[PDB]
């Protein structure tokens, strides 16, 4: 309901990933997207852990690195409209605990898969191009800035 | 047994937050859970 | 870096100030005026018995017998007070038929109600407008149109009073940067707040003029009448009628309970594509009490005898310009205000050069004027939190209760002691 | 008495609280219902686009189509997504004076909440535990509200001015007077709106170049209010006297933001009961620290006045404090004594300033008669002026209420926050979709309770709230117990594992 | 079984792919020791 009910906190949105089992709960959610794949009876072991690591990094792009605002209405005057949920976590404070986390499990995701997929060469042109598209926008360098001015307003 | 086999459906409509959706949204998502479920089957017997 | 030693003794250094400053024993208010019983047309002021012109109530309706013993008859059958915030238990069928009734009086789609009349526009404000919105704003709006517009941190520009040729000029400029950055033109709202019957001024708006520049620039208007619902037009809608223009132009129209339907809190009434809004936004309605309701049906029995003769309002207009053109004659003081306002004002001619002169010596005519049988009073501000502050002024405000003999024997009074002490 | 901390404080009897954290596997089934519930949502956005018309929403006019539009489209995505599915337990119409049995208009919908309608039915007894009405003075009879109507029938129902001007009556001053011997201070002064007085006062006191210290969950007006005034605002830890103690301290030796000059002065916003999370502040630990580093205390007992304490004086007299130790005192009526409006008090300095320089004293239109009138009858009544002995029980009565059913639920293996004196009683549900089924299951057992969702507080925090009252029997409280315990067993709301 | 293949098949891994993924944990260490620091504040 009403942000301010039973909390100061003006913007709810910039302390969801510090919460109380979101941590184990979304490493879980990988390993259910990896078993509901690895189920497809007419595809390799290789070309399994290929779309598990180009899925997860296509999701983790659209929520953490496009969608920008709030889903709610906060007592701030919408001062967050124009940011994307990284920019917001934490109020623009780099390399806290959570933005170590988010920053470090693509890259364990992307051991696993090249091992996987015996280092063939064309799932590595695949994998890493898609592992750069998650791991750019993360630097603090990129933190509001718009190529082209794509995805601005 | 069928006072008590009703009451563990009605866990399952909490759990997974399916109490408060219509009943074409239910059978969008129950549909695909049999689909996923019943296909996994058929992969453990061809594999294992 | 900083030791521990230099830590301590750091702390023992600062000096706070005082939590309230001193310097007073000078100060013109501080210093109410006790009114004991009632306060109806004929009072007691300091131990006095005089005629007042200092109250709100334009349509008599305070010590109405109908009004008094409808509120009594939902005090024995709900009490005096909700406990409640209005979305956990705390709507009643008073407040759900006093809302039902004012969108039929107004002939508007819905309404929604506060139970205080300052926060009813310090909380409709900020829930349209947000950071990056413009709002052109006249520069005599009152004390809550301001603090609403604070607490929406976005951008504010004031233009003249009562002058479009001002506001135009205001808006052709937002229209150059519409060029500069077009991505952007279209995620900006352009708001237009005015109100009716300014109360720091007594003027009327130009609605008409301002409906076709609001369709030609794309911005939206925002009304406040608070003065003139329940005055002005031939049923007492408002500035709206009063013209003849649609009701669905407007946009928003707040007003408050408290000065025709002598009441307390405010309402806000308009479509329901607006107004629904509020309902989950509206901060000074979601986190407070609402309205008790035995002063919902004080107000519902108003809006009923409003309704039953619609004769009232040509009374009360008729000797608006009776009093207004028989203080014309003042060698001291110049009236300010249109004529068909209750409100208007009475400022003082050839300012000495320093404000707290001018209200030594306005305070003087009140005091003097007050021992006879007449009760007045003068505007009063915060001189330091406040845009542009008025002039000094004396408040007169006219009733339907006031007779035609004491409506004349007022406007003599206030001239023989005026002109006895402003020479 | 009883034991002192190493920050000053000392108290006199046991200070217990109690937050137990959610379950591992509790906390991880929470996350299922929120996603499912974002996907879905998903789902109908892009679904009533080249689809699903939806014709019951509101529009914009034909005539207006090329302004900008009015909303912003993402912002409200939980209010047509979550908070429409299960709105029907809020805005709840009631038909009689609420407590401790309430009149409930029977409404029902046919698309789902997006419309509702009124079938006809009144819903005769419902066990009320969802108003704030401590002490039970909210009557439509006894002696107090006869004395309402007789200041009604000559008096009216409101003025029609200001305090500075011609709207400040004889009443007004007799209540003023009144409530400060009541709370034991030099002055006080009275507003008329609980929400304003804090909003409209807060900014008359702090300015630009000062410092104000705020609790982590401190109320909307009292948040508000400090936005207004133009000063610094940090936060510290809910009830923690070593985070409090480490910014009171760090602010002094650094100085203001960039200039890096003194602060003007130092302000520090606290509250009684907090209603939401039903714990007490540590004043014992408060007052020994702002007198070590000269801050000012600004206390917020709406919730404590009349509820706590042995005669109902608030969270000082709990305590056993002097009342001189306080800055500035607020409260509301609205409460525990039946009325509304709200208060300050303290020095006969401060209520000098706050006459000629508050934004209400000036803009702002009185109270009603009929409405003081009925504050100064119930608050004779608590000090026993009366010569009766109904004040002496009521207070007497909400203690017993408390730790009776405080007691009997803990020992049923709920998970229950707070201090074990706090008449307010959150319960704890995690999963979203126990919030709509809790409120509807009580009142289909006939009893009335208040729920609270994500927004409103963390993602991992939804619960319910249990108002208790002194005008609850022991025969109600036992009733109300059983169907509880019913409700419980049949949605599986026992999480606790330290019984 | 096909298990070994896999151990067999990273000693055979090209020059460059091995860089890059050495490249890649001196990030990790690097990252996983770094401060707070609230982004650019008035400077
Ligand atoms: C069988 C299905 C099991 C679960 C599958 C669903 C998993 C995907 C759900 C999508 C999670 C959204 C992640 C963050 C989204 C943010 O852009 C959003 C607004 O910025 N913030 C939230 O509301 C975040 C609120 C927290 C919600 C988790
Ligand atoms: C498509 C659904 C997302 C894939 C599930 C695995 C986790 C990715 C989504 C959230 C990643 C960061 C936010
Ligand atoms: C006992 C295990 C139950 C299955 C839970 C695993 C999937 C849970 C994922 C729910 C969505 C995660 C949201 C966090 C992503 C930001
Ligand atoms: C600080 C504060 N302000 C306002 C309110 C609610 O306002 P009212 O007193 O009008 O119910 C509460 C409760 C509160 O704790």
């Amino acid at each position: 309901m009403n942000v301010g009910t039973a909390h100061s906190e003006v913007n709810p949105n910039t302390r969801v990933m510090n919460s109380r089992g979101i941590w184990l709960s979304y490493v879980l959610a990988i390993g259910l997207l990896h078993i509901v794949l690895l189920s497809i009876p007419f595809v390799s072991v290789p070309v399994v852990w290929t779309l598990t690591n180009l899925i997860h990094n296509m999701g983790m792009y659209i929520f953490l690195h496009t969608v920008k605002g709030t889903p709610f209405e906060t007592p701030d005057q919408g001062k967050a409209r124009l940011l994307t949920h990284w920019e917001q976590m934490d109020y623009g404070v780099q390399f806290t605990a959570s933005r170590k986390f988010l920053t470090i499990t693509p890259i364990v995701l992307y051991f696993l898969t090249s091992f996987y997929t015996k280092y063939d060469q064309i799932h590595f042109v695949l994998n890493t191009v898609s592992l750069m598209s998650v791991l750019i926008p993360k630097l603090p360098q990129l933190h509001g800035v718009r190529i082209f001015g794509i995805n601005k307003y | 047994a069928w006072k008590q086999m009703s009451w563990f459906y009605y866990q399952y409509l909490l759990v997974t937050a399916l109490y408060m959706l219509e009943p074409w949204e239910r059978t969008v998502f129950n549909s695909m859970l049999v689909s996923i479920v019943g296909m996994a089957l058929y992969t453990g017997y061809v594999f294992m | 870096d900083l030791t521990v030693k230099e830590k301590e003794e750091l702390i023992e250094e600062w000096q706070p100030e005082p939590l309230v400053p001193p310097v007073p024993k000078d100060h013109p208010a501080l210093n109410y005026n006790i009114v004991s019983g009632p306060p109806s047309h004929k009072t007691v002021v300091n131990g006095k018995e005089c005629i007042n012109f200092a109250s709100f109530n334009f349509l008599g309706l305070l010590d109405n017998p109908r009004v008094k013993a409808a509120a009594l008859a939902s005090l024995k059958k709900y009490g005096v007070g909700t406990c409640g915030p209005r979305g956990f238990y705390g709507t009643f069928d008073v407040h759900l038929d006093l809302e039902d009734r004012l969108a039929k009086f107004m002939k508007t789609e819905e309404a929604i109600i506060y139970s205080y009349g300052f926060a009813t526009i310090a909380s409709a404000i900020p829930a349209y407008s947000k950071r990056g919105d413009i709002v052109f704003v006249d520069r005599a709006a009152c004390f809550a149109i301001q603090k609403g517009l604070q607490a929406s941190r976005s951008d504010i520009k004031l233009f003249k009073h009562n002058d479009m040729a001002d506001l135009e000029r205001l808006l052709k400029e937002q229209e150059i940067e519409d060029q500069k950055n077009p991505r952007k033109a279209r995620v900006t709202r352009r708001f237009i707040v005015v109100e009716g019957l300014y109360m720091n001024t007594g003027t009327i708006c130009p609605l008409p003029e301002l409906v076709k520049l609001k369709y030609k620039y794309k911005a939206r208007i925002f009304l406040e009448e608070s003065l003139s619902f329940g005055v002005l037009g031939e049923h007492g809608r408002g500035v709206t009628e009063h013209y003849g223009i649609n009701i669905d132009d407007i946009d928003l129209i707040s007003a408050n309970m408290e000065n025709a339907l002598a009441s307390i809190g405010g309402f806000c009434c308009g479509r329901s594509f607006v107004i629904d809004h509020q309902r989950l936004s509206g901060q000074g309605y979601c986190f407070s009490a609402s309205l008790p309701p035995l002063l919902a049906a004080a107000a519902i029995e108003a809006l009923n005898i409003m309704e039953e003769n619609p004769g009232i309002f040509a009374v009360l207009k008729e000797k608006c310009g009776q009093i207004h053109k028989a203080l014309q004659g003042i060698s001291g003081l110049k009236v300010v205000g249109e004529s068909l306002s209750p409100a208007f004002h009475l400022q003082l001619e050839e300012s000495t050069g320093s404000r707290e002169q001018d209200v030594r010596l306005l305070q003087e005519i009140v005091d003097q004027c007050m021992n006879r049988s007449i009760a007045l009073t003068q505007a009063r501000y915060l001189e330091k939190e406040e845009k542009c502050l008025p002039p000094p002024s004396i408040r007169v405000v006219v009733t339907v209760e006031q007779t035609e003999e004491e409506l004349e024997r007022a406007a003599s009074t206030i001239k023989e002691v005026a002109q006895a002490v402003l020479l | 008495i009883h034991h002192v901390t190493q920050n000053g404080g000392l108290y006199k009897r046991p200070f217990n609280e109690a937050f137990e954290e959610t379950p591992m596997l509790v906390a991880v089934l929470t996350y299922v219902g929120y996603g499912v519930l974002t996907l879905f949502g998903y789902l109908r956005d892009f679904l009533r686009y080249w689809r699903i018309e939806k014709c019951h929403h509101a529009t914009e006019r034909e005539e207006q189509k090329d302004f900008v539009s009015l909303y912003q489209d993402f912002e409200n995505f939980y209010t047509r997504n979550l908070y429409m599915r299960i709105r029907d337990n809020w805005n709840r119409p009631i038909c009689s004076v609420p407590g401790a049995r309430v009149d409930i208009m029977e409404r029902q919908s046919h698309d789902y909440n997006w419309s509702f309608k009124y079938t006809g039915n009144i819903i005769k007894g419902v066990i009320n535990m969802g108003s704030y009405n401590y002490l039970g003075f909210a009557r439509n009879t006894g002696s107090c509200q006869e004395a309402a109507a007789k200041v009604l029938e000559e008096y009216g129902a409101g003025v029609c001015s200001t305090r500075q001007e011609i709207g400040n009556l004889d009443k007004h001053e007799e209540l003023e007077e009144l409530v400060a011997r009541f709370l034991g201070v030099e002055a006080a002064m009275a507003y008329g709106m609980g929400f304003a007085t804090n909003s409209m006062n807060i900014p008359a006191l702090v300015g630009k170049g000062c410092l104000i210290l705020s609790d982590e969950l401190n109320h909307a007006s009292l948040v508000l209010g400090a936005r207004l005034s133009g000063a610094t605002i940090r936060i510290f830890k809910h009830n923690n006297m070593q985070s409090l103690e480490k910014l009171l301290k760090d602010a002094i030796v650094y100085g203001q933001p960039r200039t890096r000059r003194p602060w003007k002065k130092i302000l520090i916003l606290v509250e009684g009961i907090y209603s939401m999370e039903g714990s007490i502040v540590r004043l014992p630990e408060v007052i020994a620290l702002k007198k070590k580093y000269k801050a000012y205390l600004y206390l917020d007992e709406a919730h404590s006045i009349g509820a706590l304490g042995p005669t109902g004086r608030g969270v000082v007299e709990y305590f056993g404090l002097d009342p001189e130790d306080v800055d500035v005192m607020m409260g509301t009526f609205t409460k525990s004594f039946g009325a509304s409006g709200g208060y300050i008090g303290g020095k006969k300095e401060l209520i000098d300033y706050l006459r000629t320089h508050s934004h209400s004293a000036v803009y702002a239109t009185s109270l009603s008669p009929p409405v003081v009138e009925q504050i100064i009858t119930s608050m004779k009544c608590i000090m026993g002026q009366d010569g009766t002995s109904l004040g002496k029980e009521c207070v007497q009565q909400l203690a017993e209420n408390t730790r009776y059913f405080r007691r009997r639920l803990k020992e049923m293996g709920f998970i229950i926050y707070g201090n074990e004196d706090s008449p307010v009683v959150p319960l704890m549900l995690y999963m979203p979709a126990k919030i709509g089924a809790f409120g509807r299951e009580m009142l289909k057992r006939n009893i009335g309770v208040v729920v609270v969702g994500f927004p409103a507080t963390p993602i991992i925090e939804s619960r319910a709230r249990f108002c208790l009252s002194a005008a609850h029997t022991k025969e109600i409280l036992d009733t109300a117990l059983k169907e509880i315990d019913e409700v419980g067993d049949l949605l599986q709301l026992k999480y606790s594992r330290h019984r | 079984w096909v298990l070994v293949e896999m151990v067999q098949a990273l000693y055979e891994a090209p020059a460059y792919h091995l860089i890059l993924e050495g490249i890649l944990i001196l990030w990790i260490i690097r990252l996983l020791f770094s401060k707070t620091y609230k982004l650019q504040e008035r400077s």
